[PDB]
């Protein structure tokens, strides 16, 4: 299965996701100090039957999410700084997310 | 043109003049609810001193 | 984000538990409480979405009494013989449209109200499902037996309680 | 809005048909631009294989 | 401003306002939004607007407004009506409102009330406290509705036999059974014109489902009374619109204490549209008829009756037959023992260019002992004992020559003695 | 440079213009690209392109001008006309467009419109402010169509017959219903024939609706005004494209007070048509036949009126019926009531080598006083009483006995005394 830029991450509270928008990216002018989140990606681990239903009853309800490994990458330990830009480049017949 | 002119006074007067919409009624009743007044008060020392 | 809403509404767990009309309350009093967290000021607004088919249009109520305390939702009764109001309770107007239903916030405070009024809706079948019940006797495995009281399996999400 | 009116057909409106044709050419290929930047800036991008 | 000056103004009138007002080109677009922007205009430079219309109550919870000659459509003319006044009022669907409203702000595009002031044709506070319609007591017809005009004109005659062969009175049922070809709407027009010049006070309304648009535009301004009709042009949702609309303004009208009569043609077309509009039930007869189908049509033809409290209403509702498919057969025997005055229209003695074709030999109403006077009913009675042994096409020659030389059917019942 | 010039003549002198032109092989693509390449080498080495046709507005804001040989199809002949245009001269959808064009850059490929020059044959000032269609006021037909030529042939008769029969006015709407084999295809045919050489002010408009392709080149080269039609070659989609583009060709038509007359065949077919072009409604009846799916074609039916302002427009649309399946019976029950002029064109006459056959019996028309004179009407009741105790066959054989030996309708109807 293809990864995903979804805002879905378990094993994390959600004041750490607050940083990130309904898409999964940090908004444009959110400082971070130390090792956060700011991409939210996720790679299915497992096997196919990811069905729609099965994705907006994990959104809601149902255990954490099986197939991520947490793949998320965060801002590396120590660097800090302040976001001020964000770009997003996708191949042909992926449709763009909100953000792009 | 002055606040306290406008703070003994209730809104039925407002809406008659015209071109005084949702917009400008609200922002009014917002502005003095910031600002922790009411609209429509009573009070007789005005104006000191002008 | 009308074809998000509807996904929802018609893509529900229990369709049973939760009735069609229960699930459009429910989106109403989520986006409800969006809207309220939207706005510094404290004002009750409902969206009343089209049921079937269509998005949001919201209101705004206003709640008309001679007060004046949060002036966002007051009018007064004699500065109301405009637009026709002419009542003393239930000026739910239409003076405040633009919802946004989809973002972070949003979208997360209406997650936690359906699992709420899920939590509501299947509390309320069960109990006047089981209800019926209430001379014969009842058969069924425990849950969980705590200090206060006890908590017993009844069936498909049957709860019962007996008291310590 | 109101750019077309008549007064003397002859010449007179043949030089307000011709200002209103270049205006018309104008405002093609000011559309032409704006979609050809649109395509251009929302065209899929190739990153790798 | 009023709004039935600009209503049944003709619409060069209302072009020529719009291009006084200094507007936009106004001739461009439908009477409907050209008289909207006309009110807008109106009321940006002048005082409050004043419409009416009838009332129609949704799903959602508003009102709609909707006029008369639109035959209460949607669109930019109808007046949005609040749920606060259906709960100060007790408003409900059909109710004829008139009053004060108001231009429209962003959000909204529809003329809002401010204030109604006759409802049905009657004030608020004797509207408040009133009776349902359901709740009355039907009963027979007693006052008998004249039809004869008294000239004797060419076509008279027609109404004239109609006397003979069916006396209509305040809370009759009519059932009009022709085939085509047959002539019922000249039939029906003079009926409206007798029971319009001899009964101005009760109010009258024609109803035209499925008909053809000419017939319309010359019924329209023809007859007295508000000529609603619901032309094939449109799919059955909007007649059957227009058959709510029609039957709860009636209802309101007979529960304002008004004598209510309803011209309804044809009503196998009627009843075509309600089965194809309304979702089906599962049972199927032939002919591609449901069961349920026929229950908002019964409702109603059944809504027609005599109130013992105050006013009436009266139905006449035509039943298309014989036209070779079995919808119309199967609501003509549906409706056969439903209405209690059936009037038969042979097409053989409408062919033989002898009209009116009327079978007064199948021709009857029931309970005419309380519309009539003795020796007039006894003269009726004289009468179709003598025409029953006849046929039809001489019976029909027969009654012709001996009313035509009369004026009046007193005059002739004496003469035929 | 014209286009109807290049439009119309055949393909080729369209062959050796390319080839003197030093193009490239032209003969090897289609008719639409081959005059398309013609144009623009014309324009290269030319003046402005001069192109005309039918204005169709999509639901993206733009319009698209076609010809009238291609059916209005889409192709690199049509004209494209920027929104500009509707903004300024206020188009619509079936505006006759003609004027100066000019050739495409990069980014656009058709010929953009320069200045109108004649729209609906007509100066764009005197139709700036002007009246809707639905805006006016329908009426029953009062100027009779003469079908009679007076050379008495040996087809003519037919159409004599026609007159005996169904009176044809300006605003009228004709049902022909005739089974198949029955020969209704050179009845129309005498009937645009003759209507064209005595009524030639009034244009003509014919369309063959899933039709064989042999039948319409043969007509739309032996009748006059423009034969657009739609075989069933092509899929539903261009069937509704080419309804829309006649009946807005023809209420513009009409609004610029021109007596338009359509000729379409067979009505059931374009019904059936446009029930598998328009999305379901969910009411299925027997045949698979959808609720809303007849309200397009009954709309295209209802388009027809006699206009009291000036022009009117008159429809004949024939109804095939008796071939086995359930969709034209439902479609031909729906339109039984609708058309006030049915003519009835029974297999059993036709089958026996005995034509025109006519159900003169059956046939009949409606305010047929508007249309004749006293006299005239009064000789055609008593031909019809005298006609109507005969049978099929028989009454066929004897008109056509005592039409042959007279040349005009008036001899036959004095030596029918
Ligand atoms: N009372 C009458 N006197 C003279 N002619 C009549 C009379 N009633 C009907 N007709 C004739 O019969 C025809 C009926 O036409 P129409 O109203 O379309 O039929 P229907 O009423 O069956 O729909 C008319 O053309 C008219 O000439
Ligand atoms: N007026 C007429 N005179 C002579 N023959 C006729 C006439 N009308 C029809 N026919 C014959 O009937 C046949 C009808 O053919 P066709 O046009 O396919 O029928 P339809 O138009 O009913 O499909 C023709 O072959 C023709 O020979
Ligand atoms: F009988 Be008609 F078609 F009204
Ligand atoms: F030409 Be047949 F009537 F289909
Ligand atoms: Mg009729
Ligand atoms: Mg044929």
């Amino acid at each position: 299965g293809p990864e995903e830029i979804t805002a879905d991450i378990p094993n994390v509270g959600e004041a750490a996701l607050s940083k990130l928008d309904e898409s999964g990216i940090v908004y444009i002018g959110a400082e971070v100090t130390g090792g956060d989140i700011l991409v939210g990606k996720v790679t299915p681990k497992g096997e196919t039957q990811l069905t729609p239903e099965e994705k907006l009853l994990r959104a809601i309800f149902g255990e954490k999410a099986s197939d991520v490994k947490d793949s998320s990458l965060r801002v590396p330990n120590g660097v800090s700084g302040t976001v001020i830009d964000v770009q997003v480049f996708t191949r042909d017949g992926v449709e763009k997310d909100k953000r792009a | 043109h002055y606040i306290g002119d406008l703070v003994q006074r209730t809104e039925v007067e407002l809406l008659k003049t015209p071109n005084l919409g949702k917009k400008s009624l609200t922002e009014i009743k917002d502005v003095l609810a910031s600002r922790g007044l009411s609209l429509g008060m009573r009070l007789e020392n005005w104006p000191p001193a002008s | 984000m009308n074809k998000e809403i509807l996904a929802v509404v018609e893509a529900v767990s229990n369709e049973k538990a939760l009735p069609r009309e229960k699930i459009f309350e429910a989106l109403e009093s989520a986006l409800a409480t969006a809207t309220k967290k939207k706005y510094e000021q404290e004002i009750d607004v409902r969206v009343q979405i089209d049921r079937k088919s269509g998005d949001f249009d919201t209101f705004r109520r206003w709640l008309v009494v001679d007060e004046v305390t949060q002036p966002t939702k007051e009018i007064t009764l004699e500065a109301a013989r405009y637009e026709d109001e002419s009542l003393n309770l239930g000026d739910y107007v239409e003076d405040q449209i633009e919802s946004v239903t989809f973002d972070r916030i949003t979208t997360q405070t209406a997650k936690q109200v359906i699992v709420q009024k899920v939590r509501e809706a299947e509390r309320a079948m069960v109990v006047d499902q089981f209800r019926e019940h209430e001379g014969e006797i009842i058969t069924g495995v425990v849950k969980k037996v705590n200090r206060d009281n006890i908590s017993l399996d009844l069936g498909n999400n049957a709860e019962a309680v007996i008291l310590r | 809005r109101w750019l077309e009116l008549g007064l003397t057909d002859e010449e007179k409106q043949n030089q307000l048909e011709q200002l209103a044709e270049q205006y018309d050419e104008l405002k093609h290929e000011f559309e032409k631009k704006l979609e050809a930047k649109r395509r251009k800036i929302t065209q899929g991008d190739d990153l790798a294989p | 401003m009023n709004l039935t000056e600009l209503k049944n103004t003709p619409v060069s009138e209302l072009i020529t306002l719009g291009e006084n007002m200094g507007l936009e080109n106004l001739a461009r677009m439908r009477k409907q939004d050209i008289i909207f922007a006309i009110l807008k205009q109106h009321a940006k430079s002048g005082e409050d607007i004043f419409g009416d219309g009838v009332l129609e109550i949704l799903q959602d919870g508003f009102g709609f407004l909707r006029s008369a000659d639109s035959s209460y459509l949607a669109g930019p003319d109808d007046i949005y009506v609040s749920p606060s006044q259906i709960r100060r009022f007790n408003l409900r669907t059909g109710d004829t409102i008139s009053g004060k409203i108001r231009p429209p702000k962003e959000g909204e595009r529809y003329f809002a009330l401010l204030k109604v002031n006759e409802v049905n044709f009657d004030k608020p506070e004797n509207a408040r406290n009133k009776i349902l319609f359901e709740n009355l007591t039907p009963l027979h017809a007693n006052s008998r509705l004249r039809m004869e005009r008294g000239n004797g004109s060419t076509e008279d005659l027609t109404a004239r036999v109609l006397d003979l062969a069916s006396p209509i009175g305040r809370g009759q049922r009519g059932l009009i059974v022709a085939p085509p070809k047959a002539g019922k709407t000249m039939l029906l027009q003079n009926i409206a014109q007798s029971i319009a010049y001899n009964h101005p006070d009760c109010v009258l309304m024609v109803l035209l489902i499925d008909e053809r648009p000419e017939e319309v535009t010359e019924m329209q301004r023809l007859v007295k009374g508000e000529v609603v009709a619901s032309t094939f042009d449109e799919p059955a949702s909007r007649h059957v619109q227009v058959a709510e609309m029609v039957i709860e303004k009636a209802k309101r009208l007979v529960e304002h204490k008004k004598d209510v009569i309803i011209l309804l043609d044809s009503i196998t077309r009627l009843a075509r549209a309600y089965n194809t509009v309304v979702p089906a039930s599962g049972k199927v007869l032939t002919g591609g008829v449901d069961a349920n189908a026929l229950h908002r049509p019964k409702r109603f033809f059944g809504a027609a009756r005599n109130v013992e409290e105050g006013g009436s209403l009266t139905i006449i509702a035509t039943a298309l037959i014989d036209t070779g498919s079995k919808m119309d057969e199967v609501i003509y025997e549906e409706f056969k023992g439903t209405g209690n005055m059936e009037l038969h229209l042979s097409r053989k003695i409408a062919e033989k260019r002898v009209f009116p074709a009327i079978d007064y030999n199948r021709s009857g109403t029931r309970k005419e002992e309380l519309l009539t006077t003795q020796e007039e009913l006894q003269k009726m009675w004289i009468l179709r004992k003598i025409i029953h042994p006849m046929g039809e096409i001489d019976a029909m020659e027969f009654l012709i020559n001996k009313l035509a030389m009369t004026k009046t059917n007193d005059d002739f019942f004496e003469m035929m003695k």
